[PDB]
């Protein structure tokens, strides 16, 4: 299913470890529960749900083959938030602050993926 | 593909 | 209610002027035309479009009450690019380079805002 790579190690120990500690990360720790949270249109609008708790567990369980998958899961998580919510909603401003840090760290990741 | 949006070329290259 | 301030003068005659001359600025001169450029779901994801041509016109016509509002429009422009595109796309790297110059210029702006 997956393997160890230098870029996946970077995603786990730099990207996720930094974002998890961020003051705005907590709305993204768990899948959106449309029943508990009273979001009757969430799954009508969002067909590919993703959250940072799922990403973190995938890294810990060596689910990913390439860091490109992990980066896309982050992109999906953020994009879903912008599609579902209004641009003035606090959760969207929080997502944007997290995504800027994500992209800062991505710019500094090892540029060649090497299996470890 | 990384220059796709730039192309038209920038976005879709 | 628009206004003329020392900081808004700086946003027009330093920040916009500097960024416009940069070789990476041209994708940001005009609004993204999602139909012309074949950009799937652009307006589904980007609900608050912004571009530097619009910001320039706003400054030239005293649209803003405060430079803080203009700084917000720049942030919307950069973040929209970070949101819609994929983490390693060339246009994201261009936007990050422009944002670096933006932040350097903002750091040299007069710190207290005076109406002229």
């Amino acid at each position: 299913p997956g393997r160890k790579t230098n870029q996946l190690q970077y995603m786990q120990n730099v990207v996720v470890k930094t974002l998890w500690k961020h003051q705005f990360a907590w709305p993204f720790y768990q899948p959106v529960d449309a029943i508990k949270l009273n979001l009757p249109d969430y799954h009508k609008i969002i067909k590919n749900p993703m959250d940072m708790g799922t990403i973190k567990k995938r890294l810990e369980n060596n689910y990913y083959w390439s860091a490109s998958e992990c980066m896309q899961d982050f992109n999906t998580m953020f994009t879903n938030c912008y599609i579902y919510n209004k641009p003035t909603d606090d959760i969207v401003l929080m997502a944007q602050a997290l995504e800027k840090i994500f992209l800062q760290k991505v710019a500094q990741m090892p540029q060649e993926e090497v299996e470890l | 593909q990384r220059s796709l949006k730039l192309l038209k070329h920038l976005y879709h290259g």
